[PDB]
RNA sequence: CUCUAACCUGGGUAGGUCAGCAUCAGUUUUCGGGGGCGGAAAAAGAAUAAGGGAAGGUGGCUGUUUAUAGCCCUUGUUGUAAUACGUCCACUGGGGACUGAGGACUGCGGCUUCGUGCCAAGGAUGCUGACAUAAUGGU
RNA sequence: CUGCCGAAGUUUCCGGAUAGCAGAAACUCAGAUCAGUUUUAUGAGUAUGUAAAAUGAGAGUUUCUAGUGGGCCAUUUUUGGUAAGCAGAACUGGCGAUGCGGGAUGAACCGAACGUGAGGUUAAGGUGCCGGAAUGUACGCUC
RNA sequence: UUGAGAAGCUCAGACGAGUAGGCAGGCGUGGAGGUUUGUGACGAAGCCUUGGGCGUGAGCCUGGGUCGAACAGCCUCUAGU
RNA sequence: GGGAACUGAUGAAG
C-alpha cells in the first residue's frame, strides 16, 4: 500500500510567528472571543482527529518500513522476522564504535538502518 | 459481503443475477398494425371545438 | 402489505437534480418553480437526480 | 518556421474559482476556434502544457514544460477546464499554452 | 420468482392496456372517465434543516 | 410555451344531487396541473363549488385546426388591478390561439405589468371580418398592398475584419 | 380504519350537457 | 479568432463602454491592444448627455493640498484610457501589468498608419444603437472642455487620407493586373472543382 | 553414498519512481442510432373527387366570383398517412473525467459442454517505455 | 493535546424550592407504551375540547447531580393612543452555543448547519468588465 | 489460513459545530523502587540548524555543528509537574 | 440672508 498524508505542513499556535514568547508547538485557542475558536474563515486551521492518517499505513516511513530505535546490538537482532516492514533507526547516544557493529549485523539480517553512514567514514 | 454497490441498470451481470427474467423481456410487441382506426366521436368532437 | 414494504426500504437519498431546478424553487409548483404537487412531473424530476 | 507548429494555440485564463474562492487545482483554457461548448468536446481528453523558457541552464537546455490534459467543457463559450501534473502558477495568467493534438482520435 | 414476474409484467401492461381503452371508448361515444386514482405518492424534500 | 386546455368538472353525486351539472372551460396553461388548478379558481368565483367539493374528470388539448393560416384573434381578458376592476378587449394578429395569448400576456406584462394570477382571461374569439378590425395598426398589416424594409437587421468571434454591411 | 379514496367511473353525458363558462 | 501579438482597433464607429469592456477583457488575456482613432468615439445620449456628466466630474476634487486631488483628464486619449482603468484590477500587480499593453492615442500615428485595423462587431454604433437615435462624439466633445488639439488633428487626419488613398489606388492597380493572371493561368478553370 | 558448499563453465530472471496504452469495475458527464406505445388512434399537410363561399377582386369589365392568378369552408378519398409532442425498451454505437479501497477458496449468478471449465459474476489487472554525475518528492 | 455527550437562559412557590432542559446507574415492558403530527367520530357556538384510525419511532420508572430564571430582535392579534411617532399585553421562532454561499463590506435578509480529501450536481444569487458563468434567445415598454 | 496481547482479531451500518457543564484516553517535567546481560571520553546532558522522519495533537526519534560528564526507554510510586 | 498631513527647500535614481 502507497503511503500517504492528509497534511503535510504541520499545525503552527495562533500568534506564534509574531510574538518571540509564544512557541510554535500548537495550543488550542481558550476564548470564545476568538475569531479562531469560532473557525472563521481565514484563519488558520486545527488539529482534528480528520486528518487521521491510515490505521495501516501509520507510522511508516515514506518506503513503507516503520522506525525501531536499536541502541545495542541485541535490539537489531528481534528485527530477524520483521525486515520488510521495520527500518533500524539507531538512536542517537550510541558511540562511533558500537554503531559500526550494528550496521555490520544489521546488513546480514537484511534489515535496513536508516541512519548507518553517521560517525563512521569509510575508506 | 457486498463489497461494492454494483448497479443492476449498468451492468447486465447483476442484473441477472436479481431478476431471473432478463432472458425473456420483449419490450416492444408489435401490437398494431397498417389497419389502426380512427375513434373520434362526433359529439365529442362537437365538444371538443365548441368555442 | 405496503406500510410493511415501506418500513422495509430507506429514505431514498437523492443526488440535486442534473440540469438544476426551475428558477425560483420554494413557491407552488403552480406559478413556476417547484414545490407541493407535481402529479406526472415528479416523473420527470427523478430522471435528472438518479 | 510553417513546416511545424502540430499544436494548437491557446491562452491559460484562469483558475477555477467563485467570486472569493479560487480552486488552483483546476485551469481554465480558451482554445483557438473553438466557440461552442459543442465544439469543445473535440478537444477533450488531449494532452496539453505550458511551455516557457527559465535563466539555469539545466541538461543541455533552458526549456522546461509543464503537463497536463482537459477534463470538462466550461460555459457557453467555448472554453474548457484543464487540469495539470503540476498545477499552474497563479503569475501564468493570460499566458499561451499548446493543446497538442494527441490522444487524437479523429 | 421468475413466475411471479410473469404475472406481474403482463399485468402492468394488462392494466396500461385498458386505460388505453377504456378511454378510446369514451372519448368516441361522447362519455367521460373518470381514472383509477392515485394510491401512491412519492415525496422528496426541497428546504432543509434550518 | 403554452398549451389550451378543454376541461370539465362536476361535482360529487348526492342524494339531494345525483346527476351534477357539467362545465366547459377553453384556458391557457403551460401544463396539466396549473390547468386543472386554475380551473377551479374560476369555477370557485362563478359557480360556488369548491375544491372540497367537487372532481376534475376530463382533461384534453385543443391543437389548432389550421395552424398554416393567419388569423386576427379579438381577446376578452378580465384584468384584476390594484382596486381590482378591468374588462379588456384586445386584438391580436398571429397563427395560434396557443401563440395569441403568449403575445397577450407579454404585452400585458409591459405596460399593465400584470402578473400570472392577476389575469383571468374571458374569452377569445377568432374575429374575422375586415371592417369589424377596430385597431389602426393591425389594420395596415392587413391592407394588400403591404410592404417595409426590414427592422432590427444585424444581419461570439470578436474583432471583425471590415466593417459590416448593415443593408 | 380509513374510509377509502374513489376509484373510476364513466358518467354519461345524455341528459346534463357540458356547458362552457367564462371568467 | 484572433491571437495577435499585436491588434489595432481603429475606433470610428464604436461605442466607449462597450469597445472598453471589449479590450479590458483582451488586455487580460494577454494581447497589445493599440486603439487608434480614440478621438472618433460615440457615446450613446446627446451631446450634453456625457458634458454634464463630466462637468460634474470637474466638481470634485480633494480638500487638502487641491493639487493632490483627481486628474481630470481631457485628452479623447485618456477619456478612454479612464474607461479601461476601472474595468481592471489595477491595484493589483496583474492590472498595472495589463494597463501597459494598452497604448491608447488618437489620429493615426505613422507607425500604425501601415499596419491592419481590425474593428469589433459587437460594440458598433451603427448596430448597438437605433436609427435616429443621440449619440456624442468625444473627440468632438472634450473639446469644448479642455483638448485644444482639435483643429490641428482635423487637418493632420486629411492630409493621411490621401496619401493613403494614392496608396490604394497603387494597391487596386495592383491586382487588376492578377485579376487577368488569375483566369489566364488555365489550371483555375478546369480546376475549380476544389472548391476553389 | 547423501548434503551443502569455494572456483571455472553456461541459460533465464526485480523491488523505486515517472510516463503511456489496453480489456474491465464504480461514480459521472456529453453526443447520438433504432423501434414500439399514446393524443382529434395528434392537429397539419400533400395528392385527388364533390359542394359551398367569398375576398386584402386575379384574368377580365370602380364594380364582379376562376376565367389568361388563385383563396377560404364542408365532405370523400389517397389513409390502413407522415411528423411532432409525451413517454417506454431488462435496444444499441461511441467521447471525456476522477477513483483501484479490499487481498487463497467459501456466495449469488450467467455461459457452458457434461469432466469441467470459462465469465464484465462478493472492490485491477495486463502489455510496454524512460531512470540512479536520476525522473519525481520535499524544505 | 485529542475525543464523546451537551443545555436553560421562562416558570412555581417561598435568595432558598420544586418542576423542566442535559446527564449516571438500578429496574422495568416488546407493547398500542408512546408521539410540538394528521385523520374519522362524539359533542360544543370555520373554529372548540374529548375517543378509537393513518403515519412514523422502541418506550417507562424512580433513585443522585451539575449548569440555568439575562436579554436582543423578527411574527401576528391588540387596546390606549395623534400634527407625527408611539406605549403596553399575549403567541411564535431565531440568536444566545453557529462556522459556510450570496445580500458590494453588516447577526437580525435570502440559501444552508460543518470530520479529512477527490470527482460530480445544485440552493440563494447571478452570466459586459472588475468576476467564475449567454454582449443568449423572445416579446413588449422608457428619454 | 496460523488474524488467541479474547485488554486480541474481524464484519457491517449510521454519525461528526458546540457555550456553562459532564465523561474518557493520552503527552511532557523533578525525584523513588523494579527492569533494559541499558547508552556514554571513539563524546552523556545541553545548545544551535537554509537537513531528514513519525504522530490528528500535546510531543518524540534522528543527521550536521558545538560541547565536555553524566543519562535515558518500559512497568509502578510521588509532586514545589 | 444663513453654514463651519497643510506650505516650503534640498535630494539620489531609467
Amino acid at each position: 500500500v502507497n503511503i500517504i498524508k492528509k497534511r503535510t505542513k504541520p499545525f503552527k499556535r495562533h500568534q506564534s510567528d509574531r510574538f518571540k514568547r509564544v512557541g510554535e508547538s500548537w495550543r488550542k485557542p481558550r476564548g470564545i472571543d476568538s475569531c479562531v475558536r469560532r473557525r472563521f474563515r481565514g484563519t488558520i486551521s486545527m488539529p482534528k482527529i480528520g486528518y487521521g492518517n491510515n490505521k495501516k499505513t501509520r507510522y511508516c516511513m515514506p518506503n513503507g518500513l516503520k522506525a525501531f530505535l536499536v541502541r545495542n546490538v541485541s535490539d537489531v537482532e528481534l528485527l530477524l522476522m520483521h525486515n520488510k516492514t521495520y527500518a533500524a533507526e539507531i538512536a542517537g547516544n550510541v558511540s562511533a564504535r558500537k554503531r559500526v557493529e550494528i550496521v555490520e549485523k544489521a546488513r546480514a539480517l537484511g534489515v535496513k538502518v536508516t541512519n548507518a553512514g553517521a560517525k563512521v567514514r569509510s575508506q | 459481503a457486498h463489497v461494492q454497490k454494483k448497479n443492476p441498470l449498468k451492468n447486465k451481470a447483476v442484473l441477472s443475477r436479481l431478476n431471473p427474467y432478463a432472458k425473456a423481456y420483449k419490450a416492444n410487441v408489435k401490437i398494431n398494425s397498417e389497419k389502426t382506426p380512427k375513434a373520434a366521436g362526433e359529439k365529442f368532437l362537437s365538444v371538443l371545438h365548441e368555442n | 402489505n405496503f406500510k410493511q414494504a415501506a418500513n422495509f426500504l430507506w429514505p431514498f437519498k437523492l443526488s440535486s437534480p442534473l440540469g438544476g431546478w426551475r428558477e425560483r424553487k420554494f413557491k407552488h409548483f403552480i406559478e413556476g418553480g417547484d414545490a407541493g404537487k407535481r402529479d406526472e412531473h415528479i416523473n420527470g424530476l427523478v430522471q435528472k437526480m438518479l | 518556421a510553417q513546416g511545424h507548429r502540430l499544436y494548437v494555440k491557446a491562452k491559460h485564463l484562469s483558475f477555477q474559482r467563485s467570486k472569493h474562492v479560487i480552486h488552483p487545482g483546476t485551469s481554465i483554457v480558451k482554445i483557438e476556434g473553438c466557440d461552442s461548448k459543442e465544439e469543445a468536446q473535440f478537444y477533450l481528453g488531449k494532452r496539453v502544457c505550458y511551455v516557457y523558457k527559465s535563466s539555469k541552464a539545466v541538461r543541455g537546455s533552458k526549456i522546461r514544460v509543464i503537463w497536463g490534459t482537459i477534463a470538462r467543457p466550461h460555459g457557453n463559450s467555448g472554453a474548457v477546464r484543464a487540469r495539470f501534473v503540476h498545477n499552474l502558477p497563479a503569475k501564468t495568467f493570460g499566458s499561451s499554452l499548446r493543446v497538442m493534438l494527441y490522444p487524437s482520435n479523429i | 420468482i421468475a413466475k411471479r414476474a410473469e404475472a406481474y409484467e403482463a399485468e402492468y401492461r394488462a392494466a396500461e392496456r385498458e386505460q388505453i381503452e377504456l378511454a378510446r371508448k369514451a372519448r368516441a361515444e361522447g362519455n367521460y372517465f373518470v381514472p383509477h386514482e392515485p394510491k401512491l405518492i412519492f415525496v422528496v424534500r426541497i428546504r432543509g434543516i434550518n | 410555451a403554452l398549451k389550451e386546455y378543454q376541461v370539465v368538472g362536476r361535482k360529487v353525486p348526492t342524494e339531494h344531487e345525483p346527476v351534477p351539472k357539467l362545465f366547459r372551460m377553453r384556458l391557457f396553461a403551460p401544463n396539466e396541473s396549473v390547468a386543472k388548478s386554475r380551473y377551479w379558481y374560476f369555477l370557485k368565483m362563478i359557480n360556488k363549488v369548491k375544491k372540497a367539493t367537487g372532481e376534475i374528470v376530463a382533461i384534453n388539448e385543443i391543437s389548432e385546426p389550421k395552424p398554416l393560416k393567419a388569423k386576427v384573434f379579438g381577446i376578452w381578458i378580465r384584468y384584476d388591478s390594484r382596486s381590482g376592476t378591468h374588462n379588456m378587449y384586445k386584438e391580436f394578429r398571429d397563427t395560434t390561439r396557443v401563440g395569441a395569448v403568449e403575445a397577450m400576456y407579454a404585452d400585458m406584462a409591459a405596460r399593465h405589468r400584470a402578473r400570472f394570477r392577476s389575469i383571468r382571461i374571458l374569452k377569445v374569439v377568432e374575429v374575422e371580418k375586415k371592417e369589424d378590425v377596430r385597431r389602426n395598426y393591425v389594420k395596415q398589416l392587413l391592407n394588400p398592398h403591404l410592404k417595409f424594409p426590414l427592422p432590427h437587421r444585424r444581419t461570439k468571434k470578436v474583432f471583425a475584419p471590415h466593417r459590416p454591411s448593415t443593408f | 380504519q380509513p374510509a377509502p379514496p374513489a376509484k373510476a367511473h364513466f358518467v354519461s353525458t345524455e341528459n346534463n350537457e357540458p356547458v362552457t363558462l367564462h371568467p | 479568432s484572433e491571437f495577435q501579438k499585436v491588434v489595432v482597433i481603429d475606433a470610428k464607429g464604436h461605442l466607449l463602454g462597450r469597445l472598453a469592456s471589449v479590450v479590458a477583457k483582451q488586455l487580460l488575456g494577454g494581447q497589445k491592444v493599440v486603439v487608434v482613432r480614440c478621438e472618433e468615439l460615440n457615446i450613446s445620449g446627446h451631446f450634453f448627455r456625457n458634458k454634464l456628466k463630466y462637468l460634474a466630474y470637474l466638481r470634485k476634487a480633494c480638500r487638502y493640498n487641491p493639487s493632490r486631488g483627481a486628474f481630470h483628464f481631457r485628452a479623447p486619449s485618456r477619456i478612454f484610457q479612464k474607461a479601461v482603468r476601472g474595468m481592471l484590477p489595477h491595484k493589483t500587480a496583474r492590472g498595472q501589468a495589463a494597463l501597459e499593453h494598452l497604448q491608447a492615442v488618437e489620429g493615426i500615428p505613422p507607425p500604425f498608419d501601415k499596419q491592419k485595423r481590425v474593428v469589433v462587431p459587437a460594440a458598433l454604433r451603427v448596430l448597438r444603437l437605433k436609427p435616429g437615435r443621440k449619440y456624442c462624439t468625444v473627440g468632438r466633445l472634450s473639446s469644448e472642455v479642455g483638448w485644444k488639439y482639435n483643429d490641428i488633428v482635423a487637418k493632420l487626419e486629411e492630409r493621411r487620407k490621401v496619401k493613403s488613398a494614392a496608396f490604394y489606388q497603387a494597391k487596386l492597380a495592383k491586382q487588376k493586373k492578377i485579376a487577368s493572371a488569375k483566369e489566364a493561368s488555365p489550371v483555375n478553370q478546369k480546376l475549380s472543382q476544389f472548391g476553389y
